[PDB]
């Protein structure tokens, strides 16, 4: 018998980096919400154009 | 009178069109709201995933270090055992 | 020589919980699909307003 | 006659506008359909990620337990060896 | 004393497969971009219909 | 003249409506652009997640193999030790 040959290889950790993607999605969500606010006013403007004509 | 009749037709068509255009933009706006919320939800999910996946990466890294140290200890201990057996 | 000092630290498992996010995305997808159905009828209604005038 | 001519212009403009508005809402509706499908796709992806990541977490948890037990066994075995060497 | 009972269970690796989802999202992004291009022309067409009438 | 006045009203309403419809479709189109970009961003994120999660799965798989081999070596070494102790 003899001393065992024990080997544990070096671990090389890949980091998952989603910071840019997270920020991008937060920004896109904010842009869409602002657009919703602007579109509500535009919809009201269109609705105001209905005519009430008499002949 | 064709002018008055045509004006009546055009006014009715314009009002029906605008009513439906208002309703359609309102539905589109609801869709945009739902999409905005969904994108926030995806951002939150990605943040959670990044958190847990890198914690598990850290854990693997640290476990590999602990294991290397434990096996080095075992190697040294068994070496001393075999040296004493050789002396005996 | 002596007995080796062997230590493996307690593992504390963080659970990835995406159940709320998954449900939310399923609900949003369903809302958009329903809206698509409603918008098709509105589009047909707008298309029906084209005038066929004679002078 | 300016009334008839203006009516002709307004009718042509209304019809061109409505045709293009119909086409534009149809394109928007296609976009909403694509987005709905994409959101379902993201939900499916998140479910898969949650599954595999928590399986790997479980695996790490269980591996740490097995390792603790294996190293405790080794410690006891080597302790008995050194006790017998001390008796010898 | 005796030889230690050392057991490390067989690891069964589940593969995370997102290839279909990734392709689907790339395709949807491309479809929306094409639609944006088509809608710009439609918007210009609508804008061209404004009337300049005199009485 | 009610025909001329009604035509004036209808023309003003049509032009205001079309201006606002143009603006609304432009805003919707911006929203569709933002959504397209977001979907590309999600695709990129999923690709990164798939990469790292399967690397960690591979790492766990390989670590389990190394560990099984290391513990088999330890078992054999300690077996020889106990055999020699039994001879002594």
């Amino acid at each position: 018998g003899g001393v065992p040959d024990l080997v544990v290889e070096q671990y090389n950790q890949t980091i998952l980096n989603l910071t840019s993607e997270i920020s991008t999605l937060e920004n896109k969500s904010a842009e869409l919400n602002y657009t919703v606010q602007k579109l509500q006013t535009l919809i009201d403007n269109i609705n105001s154009t209905l005519v009430d004509l008499k002949w | 009178d064709v002018l008055q009749e045509n004006q009546k037709i055009l006014a009715a068509s314009f009002n029906k069109a605008m009513t439906n255009i208002v309703d359609a933009f309102t539905g589109v706006n609801d869709a945009i709201t739902q999409t905005s919320q969904a994108l926030q939800t995806v951002a939150t999910a990605l943040n959670k995933i990044q958190d847990v996946v890198n914690q598990q990466g850290n854990s693997l890294n640290h476990l590999t270090s602990q294991l290397r140290q434990n096996f080095q200890a075992i190697s040294s201990s068994i070496q001393a055992i075999y040296d004493r057996l050789d002396t005996i």
